């Protein structure tokens, strides 16, 4: 400052003024809760809204938290050239429609639908950028598929399985299959929750998960992890 | 880009008087903002400055300890608060914006002032002119000269020149000695060396007629020049 | 009077302890402090609190040699008369201040960690700087009172600089040393205490307790407090017990025993700062990440 | 059928291009140029370190006074700075989070960028109210924006993930051109210094040149064995260089219509994200997802020195008009510049 | 489909139709380029720090 003009001066003081404006808006979208959302097909988008082309953003409060909620369903690009954008999510819910366990798609042959999903997963939750973010897993329409067990058993899907036909058992056998595709069961681990029509369990089980994200991650933050 | 004036009037000595300048048409708080004032039949004066984000204030000799600078962004207004006023502040008083970056051109525009009559180590720049019997269709050479030297250790001379018209504010026209501000025509052009400087004009278009000012930036103390005057 | 016939005790015990944690603690401190001035430069909030007790601590380790000094010669402090009362108040000064900002930590943690959502100012980097700043004068004014009781005299045989214990007007030096300590220890051991058994009872509940960080943070935990209490209670309690001795007509059978009690208690509180650059530093993971990668950049 | 016919046909004429290219080759450039005397090894040291961004920088461009840079950062912020001071000039803030590239108009006037949101959105820098705005905001690709380039204050040539290139006019936001060819996501573009050809490198492993007013595909290049990540253009203007996930870069020639020269070690198994050449053409500049910068020997294809400064990948480089120092850009949010 | 392979035969046979040049001008070109210019590169042959911009 010894040999700077007044017009430097000033320009100095501007980019001070700069940085302040970026040091408050960083520290404020610091404490910020952000989700991606994923699934395979119609499985639930919409529905899984609650407010309480291209990437689409829904921003919501629910007590005193901001929520940021990332889809990216219309992307029809390569996924390995932008999913690193998003290392660094506060959470991954991915929706899985338990319906599709004895329909399967017609576009291509024997391509079944939850086989379709169980891949998806599979490449999502054993990722290089995904290996600490928690994973939220939804299973939607639940009422539905348990009244078609009467007709078409697992089998369809799964041809090696064996047990009572009921929606009590056959979807937690269902929870089991997914669950077993983590293979870091260890410093990692899923929420999964069956979807209910009550409209408020979700957004309670959402911020559970998330409550629970954010108290390990602080736990890492502050040295005692 | 507008800026009014409000204030003025006849004041008996020792008053007090708070002149008002409201900016409109462009974003106020990333303006520096100065004072600046002209006597009845004088050349302009630099009175006061604030900086964007009111953290550095600067003020002339002449009224630091009695004149107070300061800003409401919100309302997008600039205050001049005189008191203890003498008989020599009767003059016009400007507000002009200046905004300060790497290729910025500062005092760019200047609000058409408010008259006020009160009831009865400085880098000095000479123009050794005060009237220039021209013709149109000719080419003028206007000569400043200062007591230091402009040209800084980056290369930059802080020299610039303003036009005054008969009855309007003063306009920029050059800046840092050698750069045209924007909407001058190219006739218009600036050049010298550390101490003397030269603004010439190539043909006149019989509307350049008024008073030519160069004034200094290299220190925050801003003196002006006498000021040429283009008579035809 | 009574004799001082363990004086062999602190000819060759004192200085070679001394000696050693200086030796290994210097080091580490300035490696730390220049870890976190250049691979951390962001540093959030956590980040101050731990320069501040690496900086506390390198200004504790600063006064040792003194002190090593002292009792290598045995007697003889040629230092002058105020630098005896000066490093006298620097030890209690920084020791005191360790303290305080450990206390401050456990509070941090107990805010971040119990109410991870109903606390946001926490985690602005304005809040550490003013818990420094307050933690810093709370321990200038205590430890201000001590320069003005400390005795240093010469016995026309050796200049013994002396500690508060020692040191001779009684019945002023006890009032204020139990002051000092009802203020400075006993409160902040309490505040530590209940702000970690909360921790630890909220990670061993709630949710997924399964989790290789939950259990690694509970074992954690359980060190800290063991840590704290070890280094910080037998020197304060050893304290108490001599002053109190040295104010009675009780014999010199056991006085010399008390004595040699608080002479081997003294060197545990300074075990504390071993304590803390293990417990504080090499146990995080972003340390370990930024020595790695500054090694990283220099192997390539 | 017909169309066996011409898959024959399309077999045939490919066996024809691959003996017209296979007469041509006489000697290498290494055997030319195996006499020439080394660079030696080449020593730069950080001069200047700009810190501000609070999140992964993904582009960044230089300005044509090789004084005044942009980058752009996955934080909603495009920041331009004045390197000689380390000064901040302009802070924008941009509706969309997601940008991924970035581009500098040569006179100075505007800025550009663009992401996952398929829009190029374009900023106006000198304005009368003294705050930059958008000026323009040009849609109608159907893929993420990757590459954006200035042409002059009208024009801008843009590639997306939708297989597709595209010339805008940017006063009426209309496509008036577009390049169509590519069966994988264009990742990079460049134009050639007398801007009217452009070479582009798409996920297909191959990479294509384009006529600028025609809108016609001249030569097609192959030969990498993965997504090609980054293409430069050498500053003669009848070669470029091209940077893809195999850990190899590679020259290509357009008069001589194949490859020249390749660029790999043994021991560098990363991908390549950026080229860039010298102001003489002698050195080329890399940078890899392994934290560092390759200074290769474009003659000799020898490596001549390492930039290694930064904590995480490397994403962006780019090297100033004047050839006086190099910028490098990384996602532990930091811009070093070097020389 | 047959647009499709119509298409690219055309273009294939576009691209065929050119004039090439033999690989050892082009290397001589290049060579060429690169020696006429090589003081001219403050990268490869450092500049005195008294006219460096960057220096501190
Ligand atoms: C009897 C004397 C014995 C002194 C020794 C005892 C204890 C030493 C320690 C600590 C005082 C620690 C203070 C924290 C305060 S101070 C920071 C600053 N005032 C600000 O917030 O701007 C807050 O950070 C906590 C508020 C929580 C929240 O609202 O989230
Ligand atoms: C014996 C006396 C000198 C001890 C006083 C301590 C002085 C010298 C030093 C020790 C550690 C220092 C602190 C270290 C880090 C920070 C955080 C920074 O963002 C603001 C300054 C601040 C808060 C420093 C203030 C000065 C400080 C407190």
């Amino acid at each position: 400052g010894c040999t700077l003009s007044a017009e430097d001066k000033a320009a100095v003081e501007r980019s001070k003024m700069i940085d302040r404006n970026l040091r408050e808006d960083g520290e404020k979208a610091a404490r910020e809760v952000k989700l991606l959302l994923l699934g395979a097909g119609e499985s639930g988008k919409s529905t899984i809204v609650k407010q309480m082309t291209g990437i689409v953003e829904t921003h919501f409060t629910f007590k005193d938290l901001h929520f940021k909620m990332f889809d990216v369903g219309a992307q029809r690009s390569e996924r390995k050239k932008w999913i690193h954008c998003f290392e660094g999510v506060t959470a991954i819910i991915f929706c899985v429609a338990l319906s599709d366990y004895d329909l399967v798609l017609a576009e291509d042959e024997e391509m079944n639908r939850m086989h379709e999903s169980m891949k998806l997963f599979d490449s999502i939750c054993n990722n290089k950028w995904f290996t600490d973010t928690s994973i939220i897993l939804f299973l939607n329409k639940k009422d539905l598929f348990e009244e078609k067990i009467k007709k078409s058993p697992l089998t369809i899907c799964y041809p090696e399985y064996a047990g009572s036909n009921t929606y009590e058992e056959a979807a937690a056998y269902i929870q089991c299959q997914f669950e077993d595709l983590n293979k870091r069961k260890d410093t990692k681990e899923i929420y999964t929750h069956f979807t209910c029509s009550t409209d408020t369990e979700n957004i309670r089980f959402v911020f559970a998960a998330v409550k629970d994200t954010i108290l390990q991650l602080n736990l890492k933050e502050y040295n005692l992890v | 880009v507008q800026l009014v004036e409000s204030g003025g009037g006849l004041v008996q000595p020792g008053g007090s008087r708070k002149l008002s300048c409201s900016a409109s048409g462009f974003a106020f708080s990333s303006f520096g903002m100065h004072w600046v004032r002209q006597a009845p039949e004088k050349g302009l004066e630099w009175v006061a400055y604030i900086s964007s984000g009111s953290g550095t204030i600067y003020y002339a000799d002449t009224v630091k300890g009695r004149f107070t600078i300061s800003r409401d962004d919100p309302k997008n207004t600039l205050f001049l608060q005189m008191t203890s006023l003498r008989s020599e502040d009767t003059a016009m008083y400007y507000c002009v914006r200046s905004i300060y970056y790497y290729g910025s051109s500062p005092f760019d525009f200047w609000g058409q002032g408010t008259t006020l009559t009160v009831s009865s180590s400085d880098i000095v720049m000479t123009q050794a002119t005060s009237s220039v019997p021209v013709t149109p269709g000719e080419s003028v050479s206007i000569s400043c000269r200062s007591s230091k030297s402009l040209l800084h250790s980056n290369g930059n001379t802080y020299l610039y020149w303003f036009l005054q018209r008969p009855g309007q504010s003063p306009q920029l026209l050059i800046y840092r000695m050698s750069n045209l501000a924007s909407g001058v025509p190219d006739r218009f052009s600036g050049s010298g060396s550390g101490t003397a400087f030269t603004l010439t004009i190539s043909r006149l278009e019989a509307e350049d007629v008024g008073v030519y000012y160069c004034m200094q930036h290299l220190e925050y103390p801003l003196t002006f020049g006498a000021g040429t005057k283009l008579e035809l | 009077n009574c004799t001082d016939e363990n004086i062999p005790l602190k000819m060759h015990y004192l200085p070679v302890i001394y000696g050693i944690i200086f030796l290994v603690g210097f080091p580490g401190n300035a490696v730390v402090i220049s870890t976190y001035i250049f691979k951390m430069r962001p540093w959030k909030s956590s980040t101050i609190i731990m320069l501040n007790l690496a900086c506390t601590d390198l200004l504790y380790l600063t006064s040792l040699p003194f002190l090593i000094h002292y009792y290598a010669s045995g007697e003889n402090w040629i230092f002058g008369d105020f630098m005896c009362k000066f490093i006298r108040f620097s030890f209690h000064f920084n020791l005191y201040s360790s303290i305080l900002f450990l206390t401050c930590f456990s509070i941090f943690r107990y805010c971040v960690i119990i109410h991870p959502m109903s606390c946001f100012s926490i985690h602005k980097t304005r809040c550490a700087v003013v818990a420094c700043a307050v933690v810093w004068i709370i321990s200038l004014v205590a430890v201000i009172p001590m320069t003005f009781l400390i005795t240093s005299t010469n016995r026309t045989n050796r200049s013994a600089c002396l500690d508060l214990t020692s040191s001779d007007e009684l019945n002023t030096i006890k009032w204020y040393n139990l002051i000092l300590t009802a203020t400075t220890f006993c409160l902040p051991l309490v505040i530590v205490t209940l702000c970690y058994t909360t921790i630890i009872h909220t990670l061993t509940h709630g949710l997924q307790t399964d989790s290789c960080l939950k259990q690694k943070a509970r074992r954690l935990t359980i060190l800290l407090l063991l840590a704290f209490y070890v280094c910080f209670l037998p020197f304060h309690i050893l304290r108490v017990i001599r002053i109190e001795s040295r104010l009675l007509s009780i014999s010199c059978s056991i006085e010399n025993q008390i004595h040699e009690a608080y002479i081997v208690s003294r060197p545990l509180a300074a075990l504390n700062t071993f304590g803390n650059l293990l417990l504080y530093v090499v146990v995080s993971d972003n340390f370990q990440q930024a020595v790695c990668s500054t090694v990283r950049c220099k192997v390539s | 059928s017909e169309l066996d016919q011409l898959r024959q046909e399309a077999e045939q004429l490919k066996n024809q291009i691959r003996d017209a290219r296979k007469a041509c080759a006489d000697a290498t450039l290494s055997q030319i140029t195996n006499n020439i005397d080394p660079v030696g090894r080449i020593q730069m040291r950080t001069r200047r370190t700009l810190r501000g961004h609070l999140a992964k920088i993904y582009a960044m461009h230089w300005g044509t006074d090789s004084r005044l840079l942009v980058s752009a950062s996955q934080d909603g912020k495009l920041i331009i700075w004045d390197s000689y001071t380390t000064n901040k000039v302009h802070a924008i803030p941009l509706r969309s989070s997601w940008v991924m590239t970035c581009a500098y108009a040569p006179s100075g006037n505007y800025v550009a960028c663009g992401g996952l949101d398929n829009i190029c959105s374009i900023y106006n820098l000198k304005t009368r109210e003294g705050n930059v705005r958008v000026s323009r905001e040009l849609a109608g690709h159907t893929g993420y924006l990757s590459c954006c380039r200035f042409l002059d204050d009208n024009q801008i040539v843009t590639s997306s993930g939708d297989t597709t290139c595209a010339l805008w006019d940017i006063e009426t936001g209309q496509q008036t051109t577009t390049f169509t060819g590519h069966t994988g996501d264009v990742m990079s573009l460049s134009l050639a210094p007398d801007t009217r050809l452009f070479v582009s490198g798409a996920c297909d492993a191959s990479a294509k040149l384009w006529d600028v007013r025609e809108g016609m595909c001249r030569q097609t290049f192959t030969g990498h064995e993965s997504d090609i990540n980054a293409i430069c253009f050498f500053p003669n203007g009848n070669a470029f260089a091209t940077g893809s996930d195999d850990a190899t870069c590679r020259l290509f020639d357009l008069r001589a219509d194949q490859e020249l020269m390749t660029y790999s070690h043994d021991n560098i198994i990363c991908g390549i994200t950026s080229v860039s050449f010298s102001k003489s053409g002698r050195l080329l500049l890399a940078g890899y997802d392994d934290f560092n910068c390759n200074v290769w020997d474009a003659l000799k294809a020898d490596r001549a020195g390492v930039l290694a400064g930064h904590d995480n990948r490397v994403s962006c480089l780019g090297v100033t008009d004047d050839g006086m120092a190099v910028a490098t850009g990384s996602w532990d949010s930091f811009l070093k510049i070097w020389n | 489909s047959i647009a499709q392979a119509r298409k690219l035969v055309e273009q294939l046979k576009m691209e065929a139709n050119i004039d090439r040049i033999k690989v050892s001008k082009a290397a001589a070109d290049l060579m060429a380029y690169c020696e006429a210019h090589a003081k001219e590169d403050p990268l490869l042959t450092p500049v005195p720090a008294s006219e460096n911009p960057f220096r501190e």
